[PDB]
Parts: C-alpha cells; sequence; structure tokens
C-alpha cells in the first residue's frame, strides 16, 4: 500500500463531502443514555470526567518562573533609588498575583517604565534619573 | 429594557469602571507609597482626579437585578430581601428554607 | 529494597462510558430512546414513529434557523471549556475588498454567484488570480452545478 | 370531531418480574411512573387518605432516584471496568513504608460543582509535605532550613509544608513548590560569613 | 374518598407484583423478602430528606396504606 | 529588635519565598496588595453583577414576534392599549402634546 | 433471543511510564439531604469493594447558615422572617491506589454524583526527592 | 396574618396541587425544593448565575408551553447539564410536543452553553392534592 501518504493534501469539496457521505452510513439514531453522554462528549457539550477544573485553560503555556521571577523585565528602570524601590514592590505584587496572566503583567510593567519616560525632568527635578 | 433609568446608570458604572481600572490602579499604586517624589505624586494626585467620575468604584451600587431595589439586597444571589423571600417561599431556591431551632 | 511501580494505563475519554454502556442491553419494553418515554408521546404507531422525530427535528431546525439569524442573544459564553458548536454560524463572507483573499472566503463559504461575480469583477479589473484559487472555484461550481446549496430560510 | 388521542398502557405491565432492571434505568433519568414497575406512594396525606400515587407526583420527581444505581447495576459495571485499573505495590503494606520509599507528600483539591463552567480558583493551591528526617541535612543544615521556613517547619511532626497558591495553575504551583524545596536546601548548605555572628 | 373492597383487591395485586420487582432490582430472593427490606431498597432508590416520615417515598401493603 | 544573624536570616527567607526585600514601611506595602489582585471593578461579581436584561428582553420579544413565545403579560398590556383607545385615551404625537 | 454476538470493548492501552500512586484520596461530598448523601455513600462504598479499593467513612459536622430578612414589604421591624441553608458532609478515605485506579472510581462516581450535591476531592501524592535535592553540591 | 405562599381557604372547590398547598414553613419538611443544584451548598459559588437561569427557564417554559404545564418545573443540574423535568396535560397533539421539545432544548443550549434536556411527563388533567 501506498508507503508515503500525502499528509499536507488539500481538501477539495470533493474529499470534504465524499467523507459526509461515509458518515451516513452508519447514522443511526442513539439508543440508550449512554450513548447520549459519549456524544456529547465527543462534541465537547459534555464535561470530561474525572473532573479538572483546569480543563481547557493553559496560561499560554507560562512556566512558574515566568510568573514569579519579574525582574528581567525591570532592566530598563535605574537599578538604584527610589524608583527601582517602587518596582520592585510592583514586581512583587505581581508576582503574587494568581489572576493575571504573564502578558497582562508584562503590561503593568512596560505602563511604568513609559510614565517615568514622561515624567524626566520633574524626576530630574528630584535628582532622579530615569534613562 | 433594564428595571429603570437607575439600575441603567449603574450598568454605565460598572462598565466604565471596568474600562478604567487598570488606568486607576497603575495611578493609585504612585499615590500609595512613601518611596516616590511628593513632585511625582501631586502629579498623579491630578491625573486621577481628571478620570471620568463614573469611572470610580465607590460609585457603583449593589442593585436587586431584578427589582433595581438599591437597599435589602443579599449579595450571595444579588436580590432584595423581598424578591429573594418570593422565590424562597415557594421552593425555587435549592437547598434553602424556612429557620426554626 | 526497591519497589516496582506498576505502569500507568490509558484510555479515551469515552472509554468509561462505553465500557459501562457494555453492561446493558435493549429495553424489550420501551420504544427507541430518541421518543419521549410517555405514554401520551410514545410513537403508537410505524407512522408515528417517522413523524414524531421529523418534528422534533423540524423543532431543531427552527431554533437554529433563530440562533443564525439573531447571533446576537446568543454570544454571551458562559461555558468552561468553551464549547465550539453551541456557538452562533456565521455564513455571511466578512472580506468586503476585491481581491484573490477576498475570494477563498466565498469559496470556503460556498457562495456559488458572489464567488463567480467576485471573479468576474477581479478579472476585470486585471488582477491575477492564482491557480490554485481558480480550481477551488471550479470545484464548487463543478460539484453543486451552478446552482446555491440548500439554506434554511432566505 | 376526529377521535381524541389515547395513552397507552404504561409499559410496567409488559415488565416481567425476572427481567434486567438495569437495562430500564441504564443511567440517571427522572422518575417515570410509567417506567418504574413499583406502587410508591409519596405525599403528606390529607387526614383519613392515603400518600399521592406516582402518576402526576412532583414530589418523586424531585427526587435524585438511584433506580440507576441498584446493586445489580453498580457490580455489573464494576466488573468492566477492572480492565481500566493498576496493581498497588505489593512491597507498600504500610504507610511507614510508604514514607521511606516515598518522602515527599503532594496534596491537591479538585472541586466537582453544576453550572456551565468548570473553573474553581481553589484548585490551582498545591501543598508539598516532607520531613526533615528524610532530608540529606547536616547539623548546621537542620538548624538553618528550621529558621529559614518559619512556621511551615512543626517541631512535633518535623515536617515542612510548603503551601503555593501564587500562580495560576496547579502545574505551576506543583513546579514553584519543588522549585522552593531545592532552594531552600542548597541554601541551607550554604555557610555566609555573617553566620558566624551567631 | 371511599375504597371499595374490589379496589383494595387489586391494589394488594399490584403489591405482590410490585414486591417481586423490587426484590429483583435489589438482586435479592424474591421470596424472602420482607416488609424491612422493602422499607430499606425504597429508602435506597427514593432518598428524601424530608423531616416528616410520613411525606417520604412508602411501598407498603394496602392494608397498612389505605 | 533583631540581631544581626536574625535580621539577615529573615532577609534571606523573604529573597527565596519571594517577599519583599528591601525595609518598606506598611503605608508602601500597600502597592504589593494593590498588583497581588483583582481590582474591585475587574472582579467578575462587579462588572456581571446585573444579567444582561437587553439580550434577555429583546429575545422573548422576538420570539413572540416569531410565535414561539406567549408573553402573557404583553398580551394583558396589548389589551389595555387596545381599551385604551376605544376610550379616547390614546398617546399623543410627540410635539402634538395638549400643550402646544 | 435478539442478544449481541460479540462486543466491542474500549480500548485500555498500558503505557510504558510508570503510574501515579495515590497515599490518599478524600471525597468530600457536601449536599442538603442527608438521604441522599446515604445512598451515594452506599453506591460509593460498593463501587470501592468491588474495585478492590479499601475505603473509610465518617461524617463531618453539619453546617447551617441562618439569616434574618424583613417580613414586610414596609416597615414593621420587629417582624422577621428567617432562613437557613443546611450543608450536610460525608467523607470517603480511600487509601493505597494508583493514578490509574483513581481515574476510573473517579470519574464513575462523579458522574454519578447525584443533582444538588458537590464533592471536593483531595487527592495526596507520593513522589520521590528530586534528584538535585539527594546530594549538596557545596 | 401570614400571606407568603398560602392558597387560602375557599368555600372547598378549589382544586390545589399538593405544592400549591403547603406553606413555606412545610418546604424540607413535607415538600422539597423545585430546583436543585450546588450553588446554595457552604462553599459554594455562583448562586446568583444559577438563581438568574432558574427564574428565565420558569418563564421561557411558561410561555414557550402555553397552557400545557400541569405543575412547577423541577430543575435538575448534574455537572455542566440541565434537566428540566415538567408535568404537562395531554391536549396538545403530540406532534406540537416534539416539535416544542427539539426547539427549546437546541434553544436553551445555546442560550445558556449547555447540554439541556427535556423531559416531559404527561397527565390527562391537573393532579388535585385536595379542594380547599
Ligand atoms: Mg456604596
Ligand atoms: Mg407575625
Amino acid at each position: 500500500t501506498k508507503e508515503a501518504p500525502e499528509t499536507d493534501t488539500s481538501p477539495s469539496l470533493w474529499d470534504v463531502e465524499f467523507a459526509k457521505q461515509l458518515a451516513t452510513v452508519n447514522e443511526q439514531p442513539l439508543q440508550n443514555g449512554f450513548e447520549e453522554l459519549i456524544q456529547w462528549t465527543k462534541e465537547g457539550k459534555l464535561w470530561e470526567f474525572p473532573i479538572n477544573n483546569e480543563a481547557g485553560f493553559d496560561d499560554d503555556g507560562s512556566e512558574f518562573h515566568e510568573h514569579i521571577f519579574l525582574e528581567k523585565h525591570l532592566e530598563s528602570f535605574p537599578k538604584q533609588g527610589p524608583i527601582r524601590h517602587f518596582m520592585e514592590l510592583v514586581t512583587c505584587g505581581l508576582s503574587k498575583n494568581p489572576y493575571l496572566s504573564v502578558k497582562q503583567k508584562v503590561e503593568h510593567i512596560e505602563w511604568f517604565r513609559n510614565y517615568f519616560n514622561e515624567k524626566k525632568d520633574i524626576l530630574k527635578e528630584s535628582n532622579i534619573q530615569f534613562n | 429594557h433594564y428595571v429603570d433609568w437607575r439600575m441603567w446608570r449603574d450598568v454605565k458604572r460598572r462598565k466604565m469602571a471596568y474600562e478604567y481600572a487598570d488606568e486607576r490602579l497603575r495611578i493609585n499604586s504612585l499615590r500609595k507609597n512613601t518611596i516616590l517624589p511628593k513632585i511625582l505624586q501631586d502629579v498623579a494626585d491630578e491625573e486621577i482626579a481628571a478620570l471620568p467620575r463614573d469611572s470610580c468604584p465607590v460609585r457603583i451600587r449593589n442593585r436587586c437585578v431584578m427589582t433595581s431595589r438599591p437597599r435589602g439586597v443579599k449579595r450571595r444571589w444579588r436580590l432584595s430581601r423581598i424578591v429573594f423571600r418570593h422565590l424562597a417561599d415557594h421552593g425555587q431556591l435549592s437547598g434553602i428554607q424556612r429557620a426554626t431551632w | 529494597e526497591e519497589v516496582v511501580i506498576p505502569k500507568k494505563k490509558t484510555w479515551d475519554k469515552v472509554a468509561v462510558l462505553q465500557a459501562l454502556a457494555s453492561t446493558v442491553n435493549r429495553d424489550t419494553t420501551a420504544v427507541p430512546y430518541v421518543f419521549q418515554d410517555d405514554p401520551y408521546l410514545m410513537p403508537a404507531s410505524s407512522l408515528e414513529s417517522r413523524s414524531f422525530l421529523l418534528a422534533k427535528k423540524s423543532g431543531e431546525n427552527v431554533a437554529k434557523f433563530i440562533i443564525n439569524s439573531y447571533p446576537k442573544y446568543f454570544q454571551k459564553d458562559i461555558a468552561e471549556p468553551h464549547i465550539p458548536c453551541l456557538m452562533p454560524e456565521y455564513f455571511e463572507p466578512q472580506i468586503k475588498d476585491i481581491s484573490e483573499a477576498a475570494l477563498k472566503e466565498r469559496i470556503e463559504l460556498r457562495k456559488v454567484k458572489a464567488s463567480v461575480d467576485m471573479f468576474d469583477q477581479l478579472l476585470q479589473a486585471g488582477t491575477t488570480v492564482s491557480l490554485e484559487t481558480t480550481n477551488s472555484l471550479l470545484d464548487l461550481l463543478c460539484y453543486y452545478g451552478d446552482q446555491e446549496p440548500s439554506t434554511d430560510y432566505h | 370531531r376526529p377521535p381524541r388521542r389515547k395513552a397507552l398502557p404504561p409499559r410496567t405491565e409488559k415488565m416481567a418480574v425476572d427481567q434486567d432492571w438495569p437495562s430500564v434505568y441504564p443511567v440517571a433519568a427522572p422518575f417515570k411512573p410509567s417506567a418504574v414497575p413499583l406502587p410508591v406512594r409519596m405525599g403528606y396525606p390529607v387526614k383519613k387518605g392515603v400518600p399521592m400515587a406516582k402518576e402526576g407526583n412532583l414530589e418523586l420527581l424531585k427526587i435524585p432516584n438511584f433506580l440507576h444505581l441498584t446493586p445489580v447495576a453498580i457490580k455489573k459495571h464494576c466488573e468492566a471496568l477492572k480492565d481500566f485499573c493498576t496493581e498497588w505495590p505489593a512491597a507498600l503494606d504500610s504507610d511507614e513504608k510508604c514514607e521511606k520509599h516515598f518522602p515527599i507528600e503532594i496534596d491537591s483539591t479538585d472541586y466537582v460543582s453544576s453550572g456551565p463552567s468548570v473553573r474553581n480558583p481553589r484548585a490551582r493551591v498545591v501543598v508539598l509535605r516532607v520531613k526533615l528526617s528524610s532530608l540529606n541535612l547536616d547539623d548546621h543544615a537542620k538548624k538553618k532550613l528550621i529558621k529559614l521556613v518559619g512556621e511551615r517547619y512543626c517541631k512535633t511532626t518535623d515536617v515542612l509544608t510548603i503551601k503555593t497558591d501564587r500562580c495560576p495553575l496547579r502545574r505551576q504551583n506543583y513546579d514553584y513548590a519543588v522549585y522552593l524545596l531545592t532552594v531552600l536546601y542548597h541554601e541551607s548548605w550554604n555557610t555566609e560569613e555573617w553566620e558566624k555572628s551567631k | 374518598e371511599t375504597y371499595t373492597e374490589d379496589f383494595i383487591k387489586k391494589q394488594i395485586e399490584e403489591f405482590n407484583i410490585g414486591k417481586r420487582h423490587l426484590a429483583n432490582m435489589m438482586g435479592e430472593d424474591p421470596e424472602t423478602f420482607t416488609q424491612e427490606d422493602i422499607d430499606r431498597a425504597i429508602a435506597y432508590l427514593f432518598p428524601s430528606g424530608l423531616f416528616e416520615k410520613r411525606a417520604r417515598p412508602v411501598m407498603k401493603h394496602p392494608e397498612q396504606i389505605f | 529588635s533583631l540581631s544581626e544573624y536574625a535580621f539577615r536570616m529573615s532577609r534571606l527567607s523573604a529573597r527565596l519565598f519571594g517577599e519583599v526585600t528591601r525595609p518598606t514601611n506598611s503605608k508602601s506595602m500597600k502597592v504589593v496588595k494593590l498588583f497581588s489582585e483583582l481590582p474591585l471593578a475587574k472582579k467578575k461579581e462587579t462588572y456581571d453583577w446585573y444579567p444582561n436584561h437587553h439580550t434577555y428582553a429583546e429575545l422573548m420579544q422576538t420570539l413572540r414576534f416569531l410565535g414561539l413565545y406567549r408573553d402573557e403579560h404583553q398580551d394583558f398590556m396589548d389589551e389595555q392599549k387596545r381599551l385604551k383607545k376605544l376610550r379616547g385615551k390614546e398617546k399623543p404625537k410627540k410635539g402634538e402634546g395638549k400643550r402646544a | 433471543v435478539d442478544v449481541p454476538k460479540d462486543l466491542t470493548k474500549p480500548v485500555v492501552t498500558i503505557s510504558d511510564e510508570p503510574d501515579i500512586l495515590y497515599k490518599r484520596l478524600s471525597v468530600l461530598v457536601k449536599g442538603h439531604d442527608k438521604a441522599v448523601l446515604d445512598s451515594y455513600e452506599y453506591f460509593a462504598v460498593l463501587a470501592a469493594k468491588e474495585l478492590g479499593i479499601s475505603i473509610k467513612v465518617h461524617e463531618p459536622p453539619r453546617k447551617i447558615e441562618r439569616f434574618t430578612l424583613l417580613q414586610s414589604v414596609h416597615i414593621y421591624k420587629k417582624h422577621r422572617v428567617q432562613y437557613e441553608m443546611r450543608t450536610l458532609y460525608r467523607c470517603l478515605e480511600l487509601e493505597h491506589l494508583t493514578g490509574s485506579t483513581a481515574d476510573v472510581y473517579l470519574e464513575y462516581i462523579q458522574r454519578n454524583l447525584p443533582e444538588g450535591v458537590a464533592m471536593e476531592v483531595t487527592k495526596t501524592q507520593l513522589e520521590q526527592l528530586p534528584e538535585h535535592i539527594k546530594e549538596p553540591i557545596w | 396574618k401570614n400571606r407568603a405562599a398560602r392558597v387560602r381557604v375557599s368555600k372547598g372547590d378549589k382544586p390545589v396541587t399538593y405544592e400549591e398547598a403547603h406553606a413555606p414553613h412545610y418546604i424540607a419538611h413535607r415538600k422539597g425544593w423545585l430546583s436543585l443544584h450546588t450553588g446554595n451548598l457552604d462553599g459554594e459559588d455562583h448562586a446568583a448565575e444559577r438563581t438568574v437561569e432558574d427564574v428565565f427557564l420558569r418563564k421561557f417554559m411558561w410561555g414557550t408551553f402555553p397552557g400545557c404545564l400541569a405543575d412547577q418545573l423541577v430543575l435538575k443540574r448534574r455537572g455542566n447539564q440541565l434537566e428540566i423535568c415538567a408535568v404537562v396535560l395531554r391536549q396538545l397533539s403530540p406532534h406540537k410536543y416534539y416539535f416544542l421539545v427539539g426547539y427549546s432544548e437546541t434553544l436553551l443550549s445555546y442560550f445558556y452553553k449547555c447540554p439541556v434536556r427535556l423531559h416531559l411527563q404527561t397527565v390527562p388533567s391537573k393532579v388535585v392534592y385536595k379542594y380547599l
């Protein structure tokens, strides 16, 4: 038999429709209540058991160190002074937030980076040098 | 199609408060510390004060979702005492019964 | 000392239901499961057996017609995990520009007339239409014969 | 006027007393008087009256019945589910033997509720328990480890409890609990120069 | 409501047939199936937490019921 | 009120357990709390407090016009409004009120 | 007479990966009706015995939450109606079962969880020490 | 005098069902609950959402099966399944009941994003518990 299949063969209308004629030959009404649950489970309507409260929710495949170690995102900020102390509290709080994705946590940090850039003049008056 | 105009105003307050939550949280963080300069915190005070009044979460009122009654509401079911009792007394609230002891 | 941990067993998400289903047989006092198990609603003849299911399917079609006609009423998704098969279907093309990538949309939706019209206009303008797309247009016309596939209601 | 429709006799009248009942109620289903061949009555009776019959009885409809879980059905169900199970190691006869070979305990909780959303924020929590006796800790390391963990360590039981719930997922809180156990173990073995001032 | 003697006679025929059905459901011998087993089987199959026992599901001999 | 050993042992545990490492007063610790939780306005109980009354009213109104839902209340209102016209108590045209 | 001749059995594949070991499964069910928990206890315990799982059962103390509401729509403050929600508990404690056995048993008893009954299953997994922790690098 | 959910005495001619004949203090004593779900158990969430859904389903079914319902609905939730159990009359033709079952199950499944099933029990007439 054909040894290497055409995995990337396109689904032409002729091939998609013929596959529907092969699903009609085994099309029969549900015989009992177990078959209705099986059908709902295949269709995705019924929860899969045993129950997993995280079913269908992976947080973008993020690892734990992406949520808890956020100092790699403060490289654009000053290394010392009040702006560093303030951002260590923000990242400390974001590292304890299980209701935010890594994407949303970075957005918070990026907002402060831009906010402090617009306030460079005000910060220079106070002897703080943000970039 | 909300119960009344007062429920409609709270719906808008909840929608606007949700839209400005992140912005208000970030500005407030600048005001809620003794680390940053006062010159910077004084500017943050003005910025959060300039945001729309209906973005402020203290203006949200927990009204009955079926009658818009602003008081006598049970938070767990979001119903006024009158509406809650109507359902409870007809056996339509799972597990809820009259208490005698 | 050493302990031998047993090897893990794996099965499909429906395997347990399929095992439980194997333990039961057809109930001979009952009509097929598709019918309402009620003496007044159970089919009493081969004619009612056919017509009762057609009436139930008609009700499903009326609901789907309404769901797809007024999708904004059925767009609030409170299900976790998401159920793609319980959302409204959108049968209209959302690309209104005249180009090849907009024709491919009308071909996937199987719009024979719109795809032909979009193909003519695209051709008169003199823009190049790829071969793969031209064939994908023939597969649609050659299958349905330059006729529109059946729909629920226009 | 055409003839009105006659309801058929209840199919309980066709059931044999030696039938396979699990086939009648294979899955959880509401009480059906026409299908349950029992003269069961429910309802507080009126004075010099009987409890209401099953036909049209809403009180019997309100009950989460177990007609689909008769002892005959449960025993047949489990005979088919034996092929899905694996054998517990015989060597692990007692809890003390499990602790010897498996010193770490990982606790997680799953929550089954009724509704459209399976999500529950309590499910992310992970609890890791280990006994410091199980770890290769010298006198200095055990003393430093106990000070670092603080109240996480219980002297009575000698068990270190690390509860992690700061990540969105349980797999992340599990990897973080193992990470904490690893950095605590290696820092306990490191000796700083300020420690000489104890 | 007055229950004619013929009605009670047919209510007893239903209880005896249902008694064998209930015994078959629980996989027990229909001959040695007692009223205590009936009450136990009905409490399992139709669990009711109603505080008043008189309002709970019951499958008793018509003599006892009516 | 801590020895140098205890102060540095507590600062080391904070580093390992991802706590605040710099000395921070109670006022500045509110920043940590603010970003450790969702704001009240972002909680689902807050922004989804009400059911979408537009959806429910519009859906059932549409189902009534389709003949698949009988709104007894609306039918009652329609009969009262019908009998008020025969009684002469009809709603005026906007701009054509009794005051003109 | 009209019986199936041969039955297709669900495919259970034995893997090459070792199975999870659960020291304990604590299945805590909560409900408003004690009789429903009694029937579920009987079902769950009988299911465990047939599968060869060691199971113990006990009943944690019930919780009754009471609250007071005004009886009248307007005034009459001294007249109240009091309501309660009763939460009753049953705890199935299973021991020394593999991860595959826990998946089958929990799926079987979770699918048959009566309406109005919630379940909190706490699973205690046995793990070996991470390899990095076995010896000090220093 | 208490009024809540009390069918008041008449001249002995008003037929009441078992549910209608029992005042609220008999709830959990002589009568059960018309909806069963986990939202009102201690430590459980989403009681507010389950309650709104129940109020809608009762109104939806009242107007979808007009004149057909012979008693209050019984609402059961297991997992993500929603079961609606209704006692109906035997006046509508069986074809109309199958149309409405197919229609209602489909529409409610898409509205609340869960598999919804409707279980109908027919009675020749409203079951009378007593004549008040
Ligand atoms: Mg307020
Ligand atoms: Mg009074």
